[PDB]
RNA sequence: CGACUCUUAGCGGUGGAUCACUCGGCUCGUGCGUCGAUGAAGAACGCAGCUAGCUGCGAGAAUUAAUGUGAAUUGCAGGACACAUUGAUCAUCGACACUUCGAACGCACUUGCGGCCCCGGGUUCCUCCCGGGGCUACGCCUGUCUGAGCGUCGCU
RNA sequence: GAGCUCUCGCUGGCCCUUGAAAAUCCGGGGGAGAGGGUGUAAAUCUCGCGCCGGGCCGUACCCAUAUCCGCAGCAGGUCUCC
RNA sequence: GCGGGCCCGGGUGGAGCCGCCGCAGGUGCAGAUCUUGGUGGUAGUAGCAAAUAUUCAAACGAGAACUUUGAAGGCCGAAGUGGAGAAGGGUUCCAUGUGAACAGCAGUUGAACAUGGGUCAGUCGGUCCUGAGAGAUGGGCGAGCGCCGUUCCGAAGGGACGGGCGAUGGCCUCCGUUGCCCUCGGCCGAUCGAAAGGGAGUCGGGUUCAGAUCCCCGAAUCCGGAGUGGCGGAGAUGGGCGCCGCGAGGCGUCCAGUGCGGUAACGCGACCGAUCCCGGAGAAGCCGGCGGGAGCCCCGGGGAGAGUUCUCUUUUCUUUGUGAA
RNA sequence: CUAAGGCUAAAUACCGGCACGAGACCGAUAGUCAACAAGUACCGUAAGGGAAAGUUGAAAAGAACUUUGAAGAGAGAGUUCA
RNA sequence: CGCGACCUCAGAUCAGACGUGGCGACCCGCUGAAUUUAAGCAUAUUAGUCAGCGGAGGAGAAGAAACUAACCAGGAUUCCCUCAGUAACGGCGAGUGAACAGGGAAGAGCCCAGCGCCGAAUCCCCGCCCCGCGGCGGGGCGCGGGACAUGUGGCGUACGGAAGACCCGCUCCCCGGCGCCGCUCGUGGGGGGCCCAAGUCCUUCUGAUCGAGGCCCAGCCCGUGGACGGUGUGAGGCCGGUAG
């Protein structure tokens, strides 16, 4: 659920989430857009996790 | 139909994932008798009669 | 780097949980590396980490269930999962004490007229 | 001598007949003769570095543990292992684990709505809310508790 | 501008045809009860702001002389709006 | 050798085979509109003719009647060959590349093939309600799987307020929870049944190769919670009496105070209240006539951009606005 | 003989299941439909219907390289006893 | 006006258990036809068969005479041969059709109600202690509960039984654990794992021998091992196995 996704992201990446938008892809996998709070930057955490 | 249920969507997703062709490195195995997927499904014929 | 059950048998529960957490973090990082190209060496570690996680969880579960069945050893009523599971019909079978049970009439007959050993032509 | 047409022969085409091979069938016979509410048969969905099908497996998901054996798997890289080490693969398999439907069990089958307890986030039980854990089907036997009767009786 | 379409509102005609149920929301009749006692309280079908949350599923495209059904890119068939 | 057939020569072939004495059989094909598979004449033949129509130049490209670009000529002529949906389809959608096979010519093209990408919601719908109907329990039948029936041969509501007791928890002040006792209580059959019926609440601009009333920006709104009430405001600060003080005003006491205005329809930001009862909305057919509002069309002009100007035309063509709350 | 009460192994059957053995049986249009990714592909709304399809070589040693062609395709060369 | 027993009847997310479905070759209980034959067809036949329903196990069912016989009698049930295509049934047509005795395979008998005698002498559940507890038992300690006199248990059932009288000789069977020696017939019971003989000998063919010739006797060695399969053909001795 979106609450579970928000809590999991918060616990994993030590981030605060504004909102989460989810969808089911036409392959069986669930895709979620995690909106970050204005205090944190998505590019910085993306560099930290390794994706760029 | 753009108004599908969850079960139908999962079924369609599984069929779509199964529709892919056979990888090439399978042919290089020792005991291999397979040349093509032979189960490819097109959307014009064999209309998946759900 | 190999994880073996022999070392995990004696480790405390909290140490095993911490090791499981570390392995799960490593597996998540391996998945992130897998979806970002990565390398063959990185990709071959996914199975190793998955099997290490399986070993840690197997040790945890075996130790927990052994302790739990040690606790219930002696109690008349035990949890269903700890009861012996042979078959549906074999659990409905007699208790092995009633099969040996004999009525007073049967015991009287057997005691009074036991089967004897005999031979002929002499 | 022309072209076309007819017969025969050599060679070259279409086709896969015949023969020889066979990890497959058919028939007879021997021993054993075992499913399930501690959740059967069957079905669905997922699981491999590269993986469609078959086969195997169940979020511990191409297998975990233990035992036996003892140097591989292999289509390619990667490699764990020192193969003077419980030690790679295999076979056995007695420990653990075993998603969703399904006799299928809170109510219906949309994966939608609920109730009873405990813990954590929020609290400093405060009820909203969120997450996790255990329960909540029918019939029936023994026993317990709480009950009804202008049923049969006894005292006041 | 009897101009076309949509909408709102009056007024009539027809029935031996009289033209849906439930969820849900609201108003009214009563006063069982509460309040503090002379500066305060019980109440606000909450008057104006202020704080927190709203979970799950579908969402691409065709919708038809070529993405549907007729063995097919078949002169056939297939419910609507502008 | 009459014959059924057989023995040698040559070539190919690469792994088993035959004679004789007996035994046994799924043992001999020209037909059965026989079964399966393959191949001919027909035959390079019928045919590639329903719905007006194409032409020029350039580009890519080995290759152009069919691709793309520009120009010209046409058609569909707002009940369209336009723009969006429902059922159905299920990746056919988007980008890149190939031209093996398919698109009854071709193709540099495709809905073909191979790689990747793409569907973001409290407000849009399912989810809630019931309709026609379906279908459990109670009951009855049936050898039986089951069937009949949905109120009928039922001890059918496990809910609630007010009071009492008992217990725990939390500054056992104050409250919540649970258990018991008293009390109150009609419903009408569990349940399912509509993405076009009923059903509170979101719009404007921008944005992608492909998604946007869903993403971003900016403005709102509905429902639920709100304990310790976060605030203000309404219940609200009236009169009499006895004193003090020039007065404003201050003190003590008796009370009133669950609002106010208008003759009226009714109005004012609020303006105690239970079990119970009544009513309304939801909640209604078809057709005719008339009137109001909006969108579009029409006319007289101002601007802005523009085709014609060999003659005329203060010219003809396009645009000229503001969301919900 | 003593009904209207009850129990009991053995000699018996076994086209399903588990694990074995054998054959005067068939040898890929045969033998089970299925020797192979077979109750699979595919057909029908459904109950259901249901195939075709084995063989390079001892060893891939599976034709490097040169040349024409855009390529499919050829000409040389090479491997192998072939 | 309430309380206390009993009888009938409800509620449970009350404590602990049990049934549901699947397979179904063989088995048991029901239901149950028409093709077909009769050269037509209606009784018959197909046929207690297929189809349908329900219920188990490793087997099921049956089973120890309310029997067969009429003999100088036999003696539970099940299966084989024969009885026997017979007695009998049947538009006496087509057709259908057993049983007894005899020979075998196997062989095993028993228990209640009632009738009566024993102080319910009987059984289930919960607490504690000891043993083992992975097919939850045994003993003891509980004025701890319940069931039972609307009848539990002991003796005892058609072959007779019970109690006394007194004739005769005398006192081991079963259950639950603790361990132990013999490895218990395919000639070591079952399952699993690791192993145990002998040419790659000399020439010669071939792409490659497992081919051919020869080697103290068909030839060199083993043989209680000369089955089979693999290995570049056709291998007792190359390898796994084979015999023991
Ligand atoms: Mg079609
Ligand atoms: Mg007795
Ligand atoms: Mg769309
Ligand atoms: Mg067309
Ligand atoms: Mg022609
Ligand atoms: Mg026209
Ligand atoms: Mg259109
Ligand atoms: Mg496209
Ligand atoms: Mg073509
Ligand atoms: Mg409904
Ligand atoms: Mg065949
Ligand atoms: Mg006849
Ligand atoms: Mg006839
Ligand atoms: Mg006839
Ligand atoms: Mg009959
Ligand atoms: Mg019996
Ligand atoms: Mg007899
Ligand atoms: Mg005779
Ligand atoms: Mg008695
Ligand atoms: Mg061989
Ligand atoms: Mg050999
Ligand atoms: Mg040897």
């Amino acid at each position: 659920n979106k609450h579970q996704i928000k809590q999991a992201v918060k616990k994993l990446y030590d981030i605060d989430v504004a909102k989460v938008n989810t969808l089911i892809r036409p392959d069986g996998e669930k895709k979620a857009y995690v909106r970050l709070a204005p205090d944190y930057d998505a590019l910085d955490v993306a560099n930290k996790i390794g994706i760029i | 139909s753009s108004h599908k249920t969850f079960r139908i969507k999962r079924f369609l997703a599984k069929k779509q994932k199964q529709n892919r062709p056979i990888p090439q490195w399978i042919r290089m195995k020792t005991g291999n008798k397979i040349r093509y997927n032979s189960k490819r499904r097109h959307w014009r014929r064999t209309k998946l009669g759900l | 780097a190999k994880i073996k059950a022999r070392d995990l048998r004696g480790k405390k529960k909290e140490e095993l949980l911490k090791q499981l957490d570390d392995l799960k973090v490593e597996l998540s990082q391996l998945r992130v590396a897998k979806v970002t190209g990565g390398a063959a060496s990185k990709l071959s570690k996914i199975r190793v980490v998955r099997k290490s996680i399986a070993r840690v969880l197997t040790v945890i579960n075996q130790t927990q269930k052994e302790n739990l069945r040690k606790f219930y050893k002696g109690k008349k009523y035990k949890p269903l999962d700890l009861r012996p599971k042979k078959t549906r019909a074999m659990r409905r079978r007699l208790n092995k004490h009633e099969e040996s049970l004999k009525t007073k009439k049967q015991q009287r007959k057997e005691r009074l007229y036991p089967l004897r050993k005999y031979a002929v032509k002499a």
